[PDB]
């Protein structure tokens, strides 16, 4: 079993657009339900289902729409895309919600951003900063900084690579981006990355660090006639290879 | 005693979507609400004294009966399985559940049933605490929910949320609601052979709706074979009821027609007299 | 309609200690509580279902109580460690038994205990172009804030702490850059 | 399943008198399953101001309806109960009988 | 007024 799974993972809609978030689960659950999660206001019910075709209105329905032809099956259509609906969608399923079996079991939700103009979409720019020699010397410890800049909206994943390998431990991200101009309401972003090995690790020259953002942004669908090419979803990164100095 | 009562009706029918729900509300033999999916598909005053009540109470209630309405759809599709029927029949699934107050005013006791396609299914216990099956594999469902969780959520209702509306309802339409009318008597005669004669008792204009009929013959203790018709609503919100008695031709005054009614201080007696 | 409150909103903690994350509800008439635990850009992953009729739920270092009467919820989390940092949801069914109404939530932050701190500020140079560089505070407290820049020309980043396992040490850093030749990493921060 | 034939009562709100104003009540009872068509006759055509009360049901689970139309019985006038049901073979006529 | 919670109906 797949579980719970949801398509897309990130959209950027215009204000008026119409949009389905697919949800499907393969555990045969008759119990299905739509949530939205925003900062301060937590995770808030859309729309649920007790079976196929039987569906009843949420906590904040008002927009939205779905339906349940299958038991597999809970779309969620956005009638008309608004700024207000700009959230992360989480769909969730459960065997029964009154049984000791009431695990209910989450996708891994849609982020969705709605713009008045796809006008202030940009893909990050990347650049890798290579350690001190006083923090070498002091430590016996080579600290790598990642910076991605300019990118909007907040779509985005940093991943770190070492001799083509994701690295899962001696890495932290900002929990945040910083917005740029925090003035601008439309301020695009930059997030901060560390990477921390040994002197030793970082003064052996066949190393190869590689800082990876994934941006999320416009899709083939989008129309785009600026003078600028069409900020798609797309990877950017940087490189640096150890040195013996 | 006094009651608040809802009986629920949910009737599946295949091809033209999803069942036919109605679920209507008693204060004693008093109708005061509605709900029907097919009707306005909302909660709707049925009495005059519920007519000012506000959107808010409309809306939970309205809600309520929905909610009612889309499990009982869960529980027809359920139902249908363990009898193992076509899904091309129509079935019924009945809930009738009901709080009653004491001479003081507390409650009294609570009772609540379920029937499929009319006959007895599930009857929760008079401890409040457990369901009885009346059918063979009836239950609250062991893997989707929980007995004791279900009994005591209904447990809660009947005990608090019944007989405190009860009060609330009884207080709104006191001027109805508690005036005892006694019934309007009086003694028909319609010769039916050579032979034989009715002699039917007439109850007009009564309310609450119990009331006792019943013959008797002079110099006979037993009370007499007895047609009785189904009590029946005047329309005004009070009842009518009649008991006959056939009887020899020209023995007619030898009967006496007894009447037992809440508004009666004693006993009422009539005879036909020519 | 059923109503689900999480005190505090946010929770920082030093590792070690024991905490409490508390859950109340409005409407007693529930079926089922359920608490999840949400790990940032992911979904939630249910830790403990206490069903109506139970009074507790234990999963390690996690006891959850159920008091339905007093509509309250506390899940205990004894000796935290910094890999219990995550946001913490209550869950219990609404008035209909059909769905669950979330609570908005609790975030908790076990800070990770520098034995030896050594605080320095650094300068790194970009690994493509020279004159292009960003400053690096590092190996500081946990117990010590990041403060605001001040001059919105320069960016300072907030903390976090990076686990180098291979020699079992971990390390808080902030990062803090301009796009002006008017600014030197020494006291970049404050 | 069970299935039980509808009661049918046809009578007056009050004492019939020819000129007055009335209420004529056609009482269904004792039927299952709900499903049934009612309408009031005068002379055997269908009256369309006729309202019903809301589906109910007895201690036995049998359903109950009242039909009920404003009237004003006459010499000349013929009332009646035409009721349909899944039990009945043809729709079944009950007049009003004013001593029933 | 009306219970806010209808029980689910079940088989065995």
């Amino acid at each position: 079993n797949a579980g719970v799974t949801q398509t897309p993972k990130f959209q950027v809609l215009k204000t008026g657009q119409s949009m389905t978030l697919q949800c499907s689960q393969d555990m045969n659950h008759e119990y299905m339900s739509w949530y939205r999660q925003d900062p301060g206001m937590g995770l808030r019910l859309i729309h649920y289902s007790v079976g196929a075709g039987i569906t009843d209105q949420g906590e904040v329905p008002n927009g939205y729409n779905v339906s349940r032809s299958t038991t597999e099956d809970f779309p969620l259509r956005l009638l008309s895309a608004a700024p207000s609906q700009t959230s992360v969608y989480f769909c969730a399923s459960s065997y029964s919600i009154r049984g000791s079996r009431g695990e209910q079991f989450f996708g891994p939700g849609t982020r969705l951003t709605v713009l008045e103009d796809l006008k202030n979409v940009f893909p990050p720019e990347v650049a890798v900063f290579e350690p001190s020699e006083a923090e070498i010397s002091h430590t016996q410890k080579a600290t790598l900084v990642c910076l991605a800049t300019g990118f909007y909206p907040d779509h985005v994943e940093l991943s770190w690579w070492v001799n083509g390998k994701e690295v899962h431990s001696g890495v932290c991200t900002d929990p945040q981006p910083l917005k740029e101009q925090p003035a601008l309401n439309d301020s695009r972003y930059a997030l901060s990355s560390r990477l921390r090995v040994s002197a030793t690790f970082w003064q052996d020259p066949r190393n190869h660090f590689r800082c990876q953002v994934q941006f999320y942004g416009l899709s083939e669908n989008d129309e785009w006639t600026q003078d600028r090419a069409k900020p798609v979803t797309q990877i950017v990164s940087a490189e640096a290879w150890g040195r013996a100095d | 005693s006094h009651s608040l009562k809802y009986f629920h009706t949910s009737v599946s029918r295949p091809g033209r979507g999803e069942p036919r729900f109605i679920s209507v509300g008693y204060v004693d033999d008093t109708q005061f609400v509605r709900f029907d999916n097919d009707a306005s598909p909302r909660m709707v005053p049925r009495a005059p004294w519920m007519e000012q009540e506000g959107s808010e109470y409309w809306d939970r209630e309205t809600r309520s009966a929905r909610d009612t309405a889309q499990i009982f759809r869960v529980n027809l599709r359920t139902l249908r399985g363990c009898y193992n029927q076509s899904e091309a029949g129509s079935h019924t699934l009945q809930w009738m559940h009901g709080c009653e107050l004491g001479p003081d005013g507390r409650f009294l006791r609570g009772y609540e049933q379920f029937a499929y396609d009319g006959k007895d299914y599930l009857t929760l216990n008079e401890d409040l605490r457990s369901w009885t099956a009346v059918d063979t594999a009836a239950q609250i469902s062991e893997q989707k929910s929980n007995d004791a969780s279900e009994a005591e959520h209904q447990r809660a209702y009947l005990e608090d949320t019944c007989v405190e509306w009860l009060h609330k309802y009884l207080e709104k339409g006191k001027e109805t609601l508690l005036h005892l009318e006694p019934p309007k008597t009086h003694v028909t005669h319609h010769p039916i052979s050579d032979h034989e004669a009715t002699l039917r008792c007439w109850a007009l204009g009564f309310y609450p709706a119990e009331i006792t009929l019943t013959w008797q013959q002079d110099g006979e203790g037993h009370t007499q074979d007895t047609e009785l018709v189904e009590t029946r609503p005047a329309g005004d919100g009070t009842f009518q009821k009649w008991a006959a008695v056939v009887v020899p031709s020209g023995e007619e005054q030898r009967y006496t027609c007894h009447v037992q009614h809440e508004g009666l201080p004693e006993p009422v007696t009539l005879r036909w007299k020519p | 309609a059923q109503e689900v409150t999480q005190i505090p909103a946010a929770l920082s903690v030093p590792e070690g200690e024991n905490l409490v994350l508390n859950c109340s509800f409005t409407d007693s008439a529930i079926y089922n509580l359920q608490w999840f635990r949400q790990d940032p850009g992911k979904g939630l992953t249910s830790l403990l279902l206490i069903q109506s009729s139970q009074r507790e739920q234990t999963s390690g270092r996690l006891n959850a109580s159920l008091d339905k009467s007093s509509g309250r919820s506390t899940l205990y989390i004894a000796a935290s460690q910094p890999g219990d940092s995550a946001t913490y949801l209550c869950a219990v069914t609404n008035q209909a038994g059909t769905a669950l109404i979330f609570g908005k939530g609790t975030t908790l932050s076990v800070s990770s205990n520098i034995q030896n701190p050594d605080p320095a500020v650094y300068q790194l140079r970009d690994s493509k172009s020279s004159d292009k560089s960003v400053c690096l505070f590092t190996d500081f407290d946990s117990q010590t804030n990041v403060s605001q820049s001040k001059d919105s020309d320069v960016y300072i980043t907030d903390k976090c702490v990076l686990d180098m396992r291979s020699m079992d040490f971990k390390s808080n850093s902030a990062v803090a850059w301009s796009n002006k030749s008017d600014f030197a990493c020494a006291n970049a921060f404050n | 399943m069970i299935q039980r034939t509808p009661k049918i009562q046809v009578y007056s709100r009050h004492p019939a008198e020819n000129g007055k104003s009335n209420f004529l009540n056609c009482y269904v009872s004792g039927f299952h399953p709900s499903d049934i068509e009612v309408d009031l006759l005068k002379n055997g055509e269908r009256i369309e101001k006729v309202e019903h009360s809301d589906l109910s049901f007895s201690k036995d689970w049998s359903f109950y309806l009242l039909y009920y139309t404003e009237f004003t019985p006459t010499e000349k006038d013929e009332y009646a109960c035409r009721v349909n049901h899944v039990t009945l073979s043809q729709p079944k006529i009950v007049k009003w009988d004013r001593d029933m | 007024r009306l219970p806010a919670k209808a029980p689910l109906l079940g088989c065995g």
